[PDB]
């Protein structure tokens, strides 16, 4: 689970 | 299959001008003279509210949405620093010897002594600055060159390559548009196109050279670092 | 002053293809399959003998003459893993999934996972070599690119009168670059294709950059770690970058 | 410095 994920995802 | 390459040259200027993030401020507190500590929260606090909008800037540069959520995700991991580092350095142009980090917070090379192994970083830094001074940088270059870092930097560390290299084809293609659109002749367009990228060499130094004294400081343990600028970290090992 | 300002495309292009240094052979046995940090020995004591190839021909480099010699140290202890690098992975273009240091030592990444963080410099320079197939990168855009990176790799990592030989290499980048574009249009690229062709090449030397940068820090850990015997040329050259 | 001295041997 990366936090990178989370907000390249979310706007 | 990509809207990215049907754009038009002036079109993808104005894409990415409008993408362009804003300029953040530093914490508020006047607290001019400085010591390793607090300078080093300032950056890192400074560093990990501009990631969060490099992130959202990344997904309007155009085709960078077209790449996989892996891809993008190793695209950022490699060049975040030096999306920071070169706008850092395009902030600071207009002040030479200073780099403007922010506009409540403006430093010169003698604070850069504070933190132990910065004033390496920070004179090459003040030296790109008045290389883009001395060329006369433009914004619609500048937004160019960044976007090149963030396609680029990773695309050696992976059908989707192709992908790639033909949007880093369109920014080029934009860049000598731009070029002739001043009214520089054939001869000045590829001398200075060769002379804007290799400057993204240099770049490309001061975040490996920034990398290991970022990793020092984790090392040191003297600022608590954000878990968003560790993952960040951790990706360089 | 200078001969490098008044060299043709053509003439520049032939100084540099005749100043090229030789290919060397490594002292690899085959029937030894010996150890790691035997691999490591061959490796230092292979680049330690090209050092003094790159010395010389940074000499026949235009430009390199007219610069002060202090100049001349600072851009070769900043370039030299570089040009080391873009030399192995020209050598290495046709081979895949395989870099020739030597003639007699071709080694694919299985074999580069014996030493340790080694595996990763691998890939990226094979990674470099099979962009450079997929390219069709020909001889005399090498040349030029390699000396390139010896001037622009340590120009802003150099008081008033210093800034004047700072122009003079910016001359000389200008006029490789003129030379690059020469070849492109000789090699029946239109301006379109020349200018993509030009900045495909001037990319590679970014990352080119970040394999000397992640080299050399693998470089000082042998030399703490004392395990590989390296040469007073190359701990001289690795203490430049501190 | 032996880079000094091979770049100065002539
Ligand atoms: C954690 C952390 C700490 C500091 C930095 C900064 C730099 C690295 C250190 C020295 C130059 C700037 C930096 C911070 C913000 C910025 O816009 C540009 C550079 C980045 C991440
Ligand atoms: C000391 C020392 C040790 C090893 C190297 C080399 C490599 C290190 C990086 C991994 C591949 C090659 C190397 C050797 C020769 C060469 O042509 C290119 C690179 C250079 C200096």
């Amino acid at each position: 689970h990366k936090i990178l994920h989370r907000l390249l995802q979310d706007s | 299959n990509s809207l990215a390459l049907s754009l038009t040259a002036d079109q993808m200027v104005s894409a990415l001008l409008d993408a362009e993030p804003p300029i953040l401020y530093s914490e508020y507190d006047p607290t001019r003279p400085f010591s390793e500590a607090s300078m080093m929260g300032l950056l890192t606090n400074l560093a990990d509210r501009e990631l969060v909008h490099m992130i959202n800037w990344a997904k309007r540069v155009p085709g960078f949405v077209d790449l996989t959520l892996h891809d993008q995700v190793h695209l950022l991991e490699c060049a975040w620093l030096e999306i920071l580092m070169i706008g850092l350095v395009w902030r600071s142009m207009e002040h030479p010897g200073k780099l403007l980090f922010a506009p409540n917070l403006l430093l010169d090379r003698n604070q850069g002594k504070c933190v132990e192994g910065m004033v390496e970083i920070f004179d090459m830094l003040l030296a790109t600055s008045s290389r883009f001074r001395m060329m006369n940088l433009q914004g619609e270059e500048f937004v160019c060159l960044k976007s090149i870092i963030l396609l680029n930097s990773g695309v050696y560390t992976f059908e989707e390559k192709d992908h790639i290299h033909r949007v880093l084809d369109k920014i080029t293609d934009t860049l000598i548009h731009l070029m002739a659109k001043a009214g520089l002749t054939l001869q000045q367009q590829h001398q200075r196109l060769a002379q804007l990228l290799l400057i993204l060499s240099h770049i490309r130094h001061m975040s490996n050279k920034g990398m290991e004294h970022l990793y020092s400081m984790k090392c040191k343990n003297v600022v608590p670092l954000s878990d968003l600028l560790l993952e960040m970290l951790d990706a360089h090992r």
